[PDB]
Order: structure tokens, then C-alpha cells, then sequence
């Protein structure tokens, strides 16, 4: 539930 | 047709969107992609999302009606970035590392 | 006074240089900073450094014969952040999200 | 030893 940033590409 | 102030406001913006500050700010370049980051509860938490692409569109189409609702859009992006992540988040850091820049740069207009 | 190829690969260069690509691309934008992330050893590793701020300088300063050499130090700077960091380290994740978008738009050139 | 990228400011 925590955002990940690397996530975003 | 940007006063003096909103003139100055925007060379901040400029600033933030440089390279120069790239490592901290490109989190806040587009808005939060609350799809791609799946967070299903982004748009629950945060009521008013802003964002740096957000605050140059409305500085570019003179939306602004003086250098304090500029200020006031600029910090309710960090705000709401201090709203929905837990404190010891790394962009909260980013997000603080950005706001030094700004209210630096803003205390400062003459 | 650039070559087609070599016009197409400044094309490369410039997009790898913006906001789409800040995310994993700005650990590349200036040359690896050894004295402020206090990497004592980087210089005896790495003994050719390499980044895209000095590709753009070659660039334009029309010191590249030909694509191949433009490519060449791209892919410099690439392996350095691989030959140099553990292979788990997020910078090198980063390297190869970058890297990826540099093989595919060369690959594709006319 | 190991780099840390949000030393680099």
C-alpha cells in the first residue's frame, strides 16, 4: 500500500 | 500581463522544473499516477492534488491572481505529499529537499 | 556540419536529457560526483568516466567521427555505473531503464 | 562505501 517510487516507470 | 511578483514566481517555477533540481523534483513534475503507483486510495486522501505541471499551466494561462495563490498552489503539493506518505518516506525527504528551494527563493522576491 | 546519423543520435541525447526520463536519468546528467557521495575509491575503478553532460559537449563540439563513437561513449557510461556499483544497487537499475531507452531509439535510426 | 544518491545533494 506504501508508494514506490521506481514504481512510477 | 504577469505583474512584477508573478514574474518572479515564475523564474521559481522555472527553477524547480530545471535539471538542477531533477534528483528531488520529478516526483512533482506531472501529477501523482495514482494508477501506475496503485495507490487506490490517493484521490480518497488527498482532495486538491497539485503539482508543478499543474501550477505552470495555470501561471501560463494567467490564473494566478497574485503571488500568494502561486505560493498557495506550491504548497499544497508539498502538503499533500506530507498528507499521504508516512513521514519517514523518501519522498517526503524529496519533497522537503524542494521545499527549502522554494520558500528560499520566494521569501526573497523583492 | 553533423552527419544524418549523427543528427538523429543528438535527437537520442536531447531526449534522454528530459523531464520524460528524470526519474532514472539524473544520477547520469553530470559527471559522477566522487567527492560530495565520498566514493574515496571511484577514480581507481573507474578509469574512464564518462556522462551525458560530456556527450553533449562532444556533441556539440562536433568531436564524435561518426555514430559509432557517440555510442561508444554511451555505452561507457552505462557500464561504469555497472562496473562500479553492486549489481543490486538502484542506480544501476536506473542505468538500465536509461540504457533501455537508449538501445531501442538507436537501434531504430534511419 | 556504498553510494547513497540522495548525498549527491
Amino acid at each position: 500500500h506504501r508508494x514506490v517510487l521506481r514504481d512510477n516507470y | 500581463k504577469l505583474s512584477e511578483h508573478l514574474r518572479y514566481c515564475d523564474s521559481i517555477l522555472r527553477e524547480m522544473l530545471s535539471k538542477k533540481h531533477a534528483a528531488y523534483a520529478w516526483p512533482f513534475y506531472k501529477p501523482v499516477d495514482a494508477e501506475a503507483l496503485e495507490l487506490h486510495d490517493y484521490h480518497d486522501i488527498i482532495k486538491h492534488p497539485m503539482d508543478l505541471s499543474t501550477v505552470k499551466r495555470k501561471m501560463d494561462g494567467r490564473e494566478y491572481p497574485d503571488a500568494q495563490g502561486f505560493a498557495a498552489d506550491v504548497r499544497l503539493m508539498f502538503s499533500n505529499c506530507y498528507k499521504y506518505n508516512p513521514p519517514d518516506h523518501e519522498v517526503v525527504a524529496m519533497a522537503r529537499k524542494l521545499q527549502d528551494v522554494f520558500e528560499m527563493r520566494f521569501a526573497k522576491m523583492p
